[PDB]
DNA sequence: CGAGGAACTCCACTTAGGATGCGTCAT
DNA sequence: ATGACGCATCCTTGAGGTGTGGAGTTCCTCG
């Protein structure tokens, strides 16, 4: 067993064009500053990243040791400085792996290059799978039993600002706006024609309603928005078993697609007038209850 | 309602919430409410973690081929329980056989009853059970063979459509989510001791966690090795059961603690496959002795036990997707001839192909033995290090990939959502593109 | 002070002890700390009454501890002495409105002395500006209020645990000793019969090795403990002998690679374990240890002794042996048995004063260190106490605590009850306590030791269930830190009048009776079977003569912010919990009014709080004017009670006060001369009374929703007023000093028409989104002065304005009208850090009416959100024409398991149309008559105790015998229901309906603030993604589960569309918007930026990651 | 002491640097 | 963009990666709020924080695109180039 | 090489800033 | 005056904090 494991590492060193000469480091690179920058916080404060401090200290130790050995000091101090440089690089690459992790202002440990990647709050499971998006509103849900199964009610403010670009297209097309900045001005000021165009644009626009804990596939669906008054989003009363969206004051998120291809997919596969069937055991889900 | 520390109240609340309640009964009641609230709060994220594991495993199991053409298939009991000799339907046909299409042309009296390549609905089933059958053979994933993964007809029809599964359906995520969603709804714990402990296996979500991760059951019972004469050789320091399997087979002996609830008699006869004492049997052991079908049946039955005893109903296609993706690798013995190190837990495909190649060159092949691991181990045992890096163990898998100098092609949904390019599934398959 | 609005009482049982003070939990502790005259009066009262109080002030002990500091020789010495206080330089309102803090200087009479000189240089030096509290109980800091909560952390001492090892299948035991300041001790037994000791969290060591390190050796080990076999086996395991050898080996193992010497080991052990300067064993810790181990009366503030260690050894080895009772070391009969964790006999309550004391102690120790350094350095007989002492560490410690800690936290000023409960949280979180994840599920659960000291119902709804909470109504903090509980004593089968105070352990030593147990004419309990309580949640009855104690008040286990619910015995635990949590975020209302149905914890809970102004002087009022109520006392002095007229609270609500009396009235001490917000006549007023009809109605109330009537949009019955703030200020900068002026560069005259010459809008003019609050500008700027532009400007010959508008900006999405303005400058004595030139604080105040989507609720958690608003006639009407105000879905009442609102509705109707029971001769009539609440006029608010409220048959009979509208018009049928007509069509609904009156709150979960959407706004820097946050025009968290959903559905293009173009890049973000505004086909997706930073960070770790293609480098 | 306490604006705060820094690029 | 492969690296590989070095152990000036030479956040080694501009006085004009300053050793490049350039310490 | 068995490494993860050493080089 | 320089004051010492839980594994010290 001790033979084979060692022998697989040796096997990894057999064919690979690598060289373990680099397995012991004569240098250390540094990340660019914009990925670990400092900022001028109010009151003369400078909020700095911890990796900045770690690089600062290791550079300090490097300079001190190089200047000490520039003249040939006795070997005990030189060896102590060498081991301190080794320990500083060890803390840099992983502060918590070996020894007491190096702290900063408070007692909390700093963060190394092998902590900004791993873990839940690193990069993988925090920034690449799910990226917070534009054109993504949210508001409170209220039941309305005056809707077709493919319908939802949306307040006029979220509708004004979400569909603001399509609204602007139509005001410019209708020649109400002589220029685009005038279109901005009438969007901000608000007119009767603005709400008329908003009621016009909400038509033929599937809208992806969504809830937070998407436990199953039938948790995000499409609807057709109708410009209801008030300040709450309005929902059909037999899709509240798919979303599990009951009215204890809950809140619902709403998204919008941008590509017409996305619109076709959302009106074909997503639209809740076709997805009557649950995906688990076949039975219909959107039925009277 | 359960008393403090999951005990039993030695006095009930003798009234409802309308007649009238004093205060100490309200105090007693709020115990369980607080406990259940905490269970919901934590089980949200715990079930989230479990579905993360099952999504990592069951990704890239998307259908690509339309047909394979096999005649080999799963043998399913279609109508049991002939107590009065009457051939009548079975209770769990809807989740076991239904929507699993047919392969042959089953004949009972010289006439085809159920034609070939037709959906197995209900009218055909009533006709068959009236005819007198108690069995059927179906195309399935657990026996499908293909050069590009899985074909369509072996699966059946997508339950959410009723129409046949479109070629390219991302069945994997559907299976993962299907299994994960009712996890929040299980919440069935041992609220009362009842004077039993240890033997009571982990119940609910932990059981699925353990069985999909191939860990030994807590009260794992020993598994029979070979049939023959069994007896007791217990010692005061260690209880011990010894069986001499007949037909020139070596004795097998297993030590057990004092409390065992042994279901095997003294000087009795055991079968090659059967349990020995109370407790779930390790899937590895039933893989060792009873090939493949027994272990698939065991896994499916054990997961369906919890799911259909809680109250939620799920068709077993998803479970069988999970099991086919799990039972994948083969350990190698007598590996000198095939020019590879013994062990290493290699896959079935490359193992068979390379043994075939060596036999073509002349060298005799190296013996193999299948083995099943857990979902986590299989996921991190990937061939594309990026997915395993994203899943867990980032630094470790990173140094594995750094030493071994391996490379990953664009195979993989998760590898493709990380990079941000059209995933090949559902609609992004190049055939439609 | 019986000067409250009448609330006719439906109660049936009196109480011995009424509700004591509600905020003693802050004021008494701080009085102990600073030790003012109130402290001395309370101390004398406790002494003459023989109560448990801290005899000496916190600061006196803290200055005594660090007083006698000397050098290595004792030549020069410094010593502090008694304490004195000087009145503040400011007033509370002055501090609040001038950014100051409630500070008061502290004085000590320090002394310097030389032993050989014999001269004592007495002096007085100010000990910085200590902060004080208000009369309320809060702490004013840095222009805001704050509260220091009580804490709940495990007490110090010893803890015996009996755990199970799984692989060995064995019963291991562990004695963990948690001292106060020093290092912990671990002592493990029964792993292999080898008792061992772990110290500093390192590999465990055989006990006898350390037993030799102290004055014990093998000989007396044989002599004394030669009876328990495990210790003998450990002695067999022993290898070395001799105390010096023991010290050698321990210093070797704990400190490897260093010379092991007698001095080093002796110093280390004595400093870590036997030095009262690094190991200050707590007074509570010492007391608990003494009572636990029988160590009778050692030095109360000492350090551990070897006697203590051998006592722990005895306890552990007997626990292994299973011995029941033993003779305590220097003590008497004690028990041997392992201990639990979460029983309140093991958790201690750190009050406010102890917290401030701890931080001041750290500061004093630091100051001592600096002083010791300097005096060791300083020349002798040339130094004074005012010369070597720098108290900068102490001030730094004070500021650190009151600015940085996570126990000094904001007030909640939505209403009086929010604050009232906020000052009673027994927060077990914080530094040195527990944590969400590490702490398991035993802490997060209730305990039989919660029977009047921690509300089992009241708790946050989330991760923190069981970590935080609220003190019981009848609570009083122990000096050591605990919760006492009041009880009424039962003796020889009868009960005495006097009250007793009992804590968790002595509670466990008693048998506890029940509150609403019926009391007979003879004081002894009548029925032979009395339903009492026993230890550890053991429910059982007793014949009666053996009962020991009994419950003073049936609203005890419930806190003060949950005892107000009517009919709390007709719900489920979860719904009462939800009501308790969601009855404390109710906005105040303009025409605040007391409920028609409630309980007697509105008057007490509105008076014992702060916002209500009260007259502390018997006399006659002269004037009640707009603002200043001017009164003349019997003693003959003029007092000007100023009132908080439309002032702001923390979150941005309104604390508007109002008059209650006229200008010809007599007043006694402690009478409510006014009312605060959400209060009428000195009673808490959260919501309003509305008429309800229980029906499914067109589905507009499907699944627990609410539909309202436009009456409450005309009457303004349910409307509130908020007060936003803006605190802007100019800075000196480097490009000239920023001024606050009307002269904003190049703006129209209409936008600054409201603005003043100095640059603030008129005090009273309206403000809406898109306006300007304060005009600010930087005088100079290096905007564009490149040589090309410089030459262009020179050719033009006109000097452009380098100024830039740094003006304040009212947020987009708010309307309001100005309530007030305040201006400050460095010219005045105001306190401001550097650079800041001029400070402006403009408060804006808006009025909001109820609107669809605004969350509402009730007192039984019957939550819901407004669905639609309809005219007055659309909703039904009864037989005499009166419409119905609210309508609820009757499907939620059974399922949600709260049948405690129907009775509230019926009693509300009964009150709103007064009844008349003048001699019905029925049993219930006789009971309600001897109570005296029989005749009631139409409007007299009814009071129902939380656990002694209105019963059923009484309610039915009252509904049967209400006053007729006309000759014989008893309106609703005798069984609750009512022949409600149908406003829509006109025909009566097929069968009767149930209608009444219910009290509805207006929770702070507004609908305008919730509404939120984004098109293009601010991003993050390290990752080019849209901001994550509600208040900053953020996006949404399309996490991983939604990506799984879009994969399962097979929608590929949409998932890509909203995972690369919609965000996380630059080209896609700009191009989607651009192509939209110019109208072309949507462009192609791209590469995430998160991926780029990922590969860059991977590169920085030397992992040679690179992207290779079939040909090498392909298109990126 | 004179290297740090002189203009001691250098604060290594991670919890209030990534959310509190706006982006100039629109 | 077809395959992703990883391995290890040496000094030649890192100097291929990077542009310069760093020896001054501290951040930019706290007096004039300007960068320094051979330190962290140095415009010489990391990208210029101000776009179409350099450190001293000579290439602040817009018509300079990507060229190198003669004294402060800063290529007049993107602000986002401060996200891509890299450096190293040589122990 | 064959024992116990205890470390090591993964995974579940929610406000304002306690100075000097003193002297002085230089701006 | 700061943030730099150029040294360079005879009795000598930290500080607190560290309360899960899960199985993987691999070395490492003792049969
Ligand atoms: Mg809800
Ligand atoms: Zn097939
Ligand atoms: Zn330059």
């Amino acid at each position: 067993t001790r033979a084979l494991k060692r022998l697989k590492v040796v096997s990894a060193f057999l064919q690979t064009s690598n060289s373990p000469k680099g397995m012991v480091l004569d240098c250390v690179p540094v990340i660019p500053p914009d990925l670990r920058p400092m900022v001028q916080l109010d009151g003369g404060r400078f909020a700095t990243s911890d990796l900045n401090d770690l690089y600062r200290r290791v550079i300090n130790r490097n300079n001190r040791l190089k200047r000490l050995l520039d003249l040939g000091a006795p070997e005990i101090i030189v060896n102590n400085e060498k081991r301190m440089l080794q320990e500083a690089v060890d803390a840099l690459f992983d502060n918590g792996r070996r020894g007491r992790p190096v702290t900063g202002p408070g007692n909390r440990p700093l963060k190394s290059l092998s902590d900004m990647l791993k873990g839940k709050q690193g990069r993988f499971r925090q920034n690449l799978l799910g990226k917070r998006v534009d054109y993504s509103a949210r508001s409170v849900i209220v039941v309305g039993p005056q809707l077709k199964l493919h319908q939802c009610g949306l307040p006029k403010a979220m509708a004004l600002e979400l569909f603001k670009p399509f609204v602007m297209k139509r005001l410019v097309d209708l020649n109400h706006a002589q220029n685009i900045k005038s279109a901005k001005r009438m969007v901000e000021r608000g007119r009767t024609v603005v709400y008329d165009v908003l009621e016009e644009v909400i038509a033929e626009h599937p809208v992806l309603l969504n809830r937070a804990p998407t436990l199953h596939r039938l948790g995000i669906q499409a609807f057709e928005p109708q410009l209801v008054e008030g300040k709450a989003i309005q929902i059909h009363p037999l899709v509240c078993t798919a979303f599990n969206a009951d009215f204890d004051g809950d809140q619902m998120a709403v998204h919008l697609p941008l590509s017409a291809e996305a619109q076709a997919e959302a009106r074909i596969l997503m639209l809740s007038s076709n997805n009557i069937l649950k995906p688990a055991d076949g039975r219909p889900v959107t039925m009277p209850t | 309602v359960s008393n403090a520390k999951n005990e039993t109240i030695p006095r009930p609340i003798k009234a409802s919430f309308r007649e009238g309640l004093s205060v100490l009964e309200y105090f007693i009641s709020t115990h369980g409410a607080r406990k259940g609230l905490a269970d919901t709060a934590l089980r949200t994220a715990d079930s989230g973690y479990l579905t993360r594991r099952l999504v990592d495993v069951s990704q890239d199991v998307i259908i690509r081929e339309e047909d394979c053409g096999t005649e080999r298939g799963l043998k399913l009991p279609i109508a049991t329980r002939d107590a009065d000799g009457t051939l009548r339907k079975a209770e769990d046909v809807e989740t076991s056989v239904y929507a699993r299409m047919l392969a042959e042309d089953v004949v009972i009296d010289g006439k085809v009853i159920a034609p070939a390549n037709v959906d197995l609905g209900d009218v055909l089933i009533d006709a068959l059970v009236a005819h007198g059958v108690e069995e059927v053979k179906t195309r399935s994933i657990l026996t499908c063979e293909s050069q590009v993964g899985t074909c369509a007809m072996c699966y059946g029809r997508s339950l959410a459509t009723g129409k046949l599964v479109d070629i390219g359906e991302a069945v994997g995520i559907i299976a993962a989510q299907s299994i994960g969603e009712p996890g929040t709804q299980l919440t069935m714990r041992t609220f009362h001791t009842g004077g039993v402990a240890g033997d009571d296996i982990t119940q609910g979500l932990p059981r699925v966690v353990e069985l999909f991760e191939a860990r030994t059951p807590k009260g794992v019972a020993p598994i029979s090795e070979a049939s023959g004469r069994v007896r007791i050789e217990e010692t005061e320091k260690t209880k011990k059961i010894v069986v001499t399997p007949d037909d020139g087979s070596d004795e097998t002996a297993f030590p057990i603690s004092k409390r065992a609830r042994l279901l095997v008699g003294e000087g009795d006869h055991v079968e090659v496959g059967q349990k020995l004492t109370v407790g779930a049997t390790n899937p590895h052991d039933v893989l060792r002795i009873l090939g493949q079908r027994a272990v698939q049946v065991h896994l499916v039955g054990e997961v369906q036990k919890v799911y259909n005893s809680q109250g939620v109903s799920i068709h077993d296609k998803h479970i069988e997707i999970i099991i086919r993706q799990m039972l994948r690798r083969v350990t190698i013995i007598e590996s000198g001839d095939a020019e590879l190190l013994p062990g290493e837990l290699v896959e079935r495909t490359k193992f068979e192909t390379e043994n075939r190649r060596v036999v073509q060159e002349g060298g005799h092949p190296a013996s193999g033995r299948p083995q099943l691991m857990g979902i986590t181990k299989a996921s991190l045992a990937t061939e594309s290090w990026l997915s395993a890096a994203s899943f867990q163990e980032t630094t470790r898998v990173l140094t594995d990939a750094a030493i071994n100098a391996k490379s990953d092609s664009l195979i993989g949904l998760k590898e493709n959502v990380i990079i941000g390019k059209l995933i090949p599934a559902g609609t992004g398959l190049s055939r439609y593109r | 002070a019986s000067t409250a609005p009448l609330r006719i009482s439906f109660a049936k049982i009196k109480e011995p002890l009424e509700v004591p003070n509600l905020l003693a939990l802050q004021t008494e502790s701080f009085d102990w700390l600073l030790g003012n005259d109130a402290w001395k009066a309370r101390v004398e009262s406790a002494l003459e009454s023989g109560q448990d109080v801290p005899t000496k002030s916190g600061l006196e002990e803290i200055f005594e501890e660090i007083s006698p500091i000397e050098d290595f020789s004792g030549s020069m010495s410094l010593t502090f002495r008694d304490h004195r206080f000087e009145p503040p330089k400011n007033s509370i309102d002055e501090c609040k409105d001038r950014d100051f803090t409630y500070a008061a200087p502290l004085f000590v009479t320090a002394e310097f002395t030389n032993n050989e000189t014999g001269e004592i240089k007495s002096q007085t030096v100010f000990m910085g500006d200590f902060p004080l509290m208000t009369n309320k109980g809060t702490f004013v800091i840095n222009g805001t209020e704050r509260v220091v909560v009580s804490q709940l952390v495990r007490s110090p001492g010893v803890y015996f645990d009996s755990s199970i090892d799984k692989t060995s299948d064995k019963d291991i035991f562990s004695a963990k000793i948690i001292p106060s300041r020093g290092a912990w001790l671990e002592m493990e037994i029964d792993k292999r019969d080898m008792v061992g000791v772990r110290i500093d969290r390192k590999r465990k060591q055989s006990v006898t090795v350390l037993l030799k390190a102290l004055g014990w050796t093998t000989e007396q080990i044989l002599e004394e403990f030669g009876e328990y076999e495990s210790m003998r086996a450990t002695l067999e395991k022993d290898h070395t002998q001799g105390q010096d050898d023991a010290l050698l080996d321990i210093y070797r193992k704990l400190r490897p690679g260093e010379p092991p010497t007698r001095e080093a080991a002796q110093t280390l052990l004595e400093n870590l374990y036997f030095n009262p300067k690094r190991y200050d064993l707590a007074k509570v810790g010492r007391y608990k240890v003494n009572k636990k181990l029988g160590a009778d009366e050692p030095l109360d503030a000492g350090v551990l002794t070897t006697d203590d260690v051998i006592a722990t050894i005895k306890y552990l080895v007997k626990l292994h042996a299973g011995e029941t009772e033993t003779v305590g070391e220097s003590g008497r009969e004690i028990v041997v048995e392992t201990d639990d964790i979460d029983h309140f006999g093991n958790r201690r309550i750190r009050n406010v004063g102890e917290l401030i004391q701890n931080q001041v102690r750290t500061g004093l120790a630091r100051m001592e260190r600096v002083v010791r350094e300097r005096m060791t350095t300083q020349d002798v007989e040339a130094i004074t106490p005012q010369t070597l002492i720098n108290i900068r560490p102490v001030v730094a410690s004070i500021k650190e605590f009151f600015g940085t800690s996570q126990l000094s936290q904001f007030m909640d000023q939505n209403n009086p009850l929010s604050g009232l409960t906020h000052k009673r949280r027994l927060n077990a979180l914080g530094p040195g306590g527990l944590s969400r994840e590490r702490a398991g599920f035993e802490v997060r659960d209730v305990h039989p030791s919660h029977y009047g000291r921690m509300c089992p119902i009241e708790t946050p709804e989330g991760p923190n269930i069981g970590l935080i909470g609220s003190l019981a109504s009848y609570g009083r903090i122990n000096p050591f830190g605990f919760i006492e509980t009041p009880y009424r004593k039962v003796v020889e089968g009868q009960v005495t009048d006097d009250v007793d105070y009992l804590t968790a352990d002595e509670e466990d030593r008693f048998v506890i009776a029940q509150a609403n147990a019926a009391l007979g004419d003879d004081m002894r309990f009548a029925e032979a079977r009395v339903l009492v309580r026993r230890r550890g949640g053991e429910v059982d009855y007793v014949p009666g003569d053996d009962v020991d104690y009994m419950d003073v008040s049936p609203r005890q286990m419930v806190s003060v912010a949950t005892a107000m619910i009517p009919f709390l015995e007709h719900d489920d635990a979860n719904r009462a919990l939800m009501g308790a949590n969601m009855m404390r975020q109710a906005v105040p209302l303009i025409k605040s009014e007391s409920p028609l149905v409630g309980t007697g914890m509105e008057y007490r809970s509105a008076a014992d709080a702060g916002d209500v102004v009260k007259a502390e002087k018997a006399g006659v009022v002269q004037e009640v004017s707009a603002d200043y109520i001017t009164t003349t006392n019997d003693d003959g002095t003029y007092i000007t009670y100023r009132l908080a007229k439309f002032s702001r609270s923390n979150q941005g609500t309104s604390v508007n006060q109002k008059v209650i009396v006229a200008e010809g009235d007599r007043i006694i001490e402690g009478q409510v001369l006014a009312d605060g917000p959400a209060t009428e006549n000195g009673e808490m007023a959260l919501g309003k009374n509305l008429l309800v009809a229980f029906m499914p109605w067109e589905g507009h109330n499907y699944e627990d929703a609410i539909i309202l009537s436009q009456r409450l949009v005309q009457d303004d019955v349910l409307s509130s007023i908020h007060i936003e703030e803006h605190e802007v200020d100019a800075r000196d900068t480097k490009l000239g000093p920023e001024e606050i002026t009307r002269d904003i560069p190049n703006v129209s005259e209409e936008v600054l028409a409201d603005l003043d010459e100095r640059g603030i809008i008129r005090i009273g003019a309206e403000v809406v989104a898109g306006d300007i609050l304060v005009g600010k500008v930087t005088p100079k700027g290096e905007t564009e002065l490149t040589p090309e532009e410089r030459l262009l400007r020179a050719i033009f010959g006109e000097k452009a304005r380098e100024v830039r508008d740094t003006s304040l900006k009212v947020p987009h999405g708010e309307i309001g009208k100005v309530i007030g303005v305040r201006v400050f400058d460095r010219e005045e004595g105001d306190e401001l850090p550097p650079g800041v030139n001029q400070l402006v604080r403009v408060y804006v105040a808006q009025k909001r009416k109820i609107t669809d989507g605004d969350k509402l609720a009730g007192r039984h958690g019957n939550k819901g959100v407004i669905s639609k608003i309809n005219p007055i006639e659309d909703m039904p009407f009864l037989e005499d024409g009166t419409p119905v105000d609210i309508i609820l879905n009757p499907l939620a009442v059974p399922s949600r398991m709260n049948p405690g609102q129907v009775l509230e509705i019926h009693l509300g109707w009964l009150a709103s149309r007064g009844w008349d029971v003048s001699g019905l001769a029925e049993e219930w009539a006789q009971r309600l008559q001897v109570i005296g609440a029989d005749k009631v006029e139409p409007g007299t608010n009814v009071a129902t105790p939380v656990f002694d409220g209105a019963r059923e048959d009484e309610l039915a009979g009252l509904l049967q015998h209400t006053i007729p509208n006309r000759d014989g018009e008893r309106m609703v049928l005798p069984s609750g229901k009512a022949r409600l007509f149908d406003g829509r069509s006109g025909e009566p609904f097929p069968e009767p309906i149930s209608v009444g009156y219910m009290y509805i709150l207006k929770l702070h979960h507004l609908v305008d603030d919730k509404l939120h959407a984004r098109s293009t706004g601010p991003y993050s820097m390290i990752t080019q993604q849209p901001l994550g946050g509600k208040a900053q025009f953020g996006g949404q968290r399309f996490g991983e589960m939604e990506v799984w959903a879009l994969e399962a559905y097979g929608a590929a293009y949409a998932l890509q569309e909203l995972l690369t173009i919609k965000s996380d890049d630059v080209t896609g973000r700009v191009k989607v918007y651009e192509a939209i505004v110019k109208g072309e086909n949507i462009p192609e997706p791209g590469i995430p930026e998160s991926f780029k930073v990922l590969i860059k960070e991977m590169q920085s770790l030397c992992l040679n990651v690179e992207v290779l293609s079939s040909d090498g480098m392909s298109i990126e | 002491q004179r290297a740090a306490m002189r203009h001691p604006g250098s604060t290594a705060v991670p919890s209030d640097e990534m959310p509190e820094r706006p982006d100039d690029s629109l | 963009f077809d395959e992703l492969r990883i391995g290890l690296a040496t000094a030649d590989d890192i100097r291929q990666w990077s542009h310069g070095e760093v020896k001054k152990p501290e951040t930019i000036n706290y007096r004039t709020l300007k960068p320094e030479k051979d330190g962290l956040f140095c415009e010489k080694i990391f990208g210029p924080t101000r776009d179409w501009e350099c450190y001293c006085g000579k290439y602040k004009r817009v018509r300079f695109k990507g060229i190198i300053c003669e004294r402060c050793g800063v290529e007049v490049t993107r602000a986002k180039v401060r996200r891509e350039r890299m450096g190293h310490i040589e122990l």
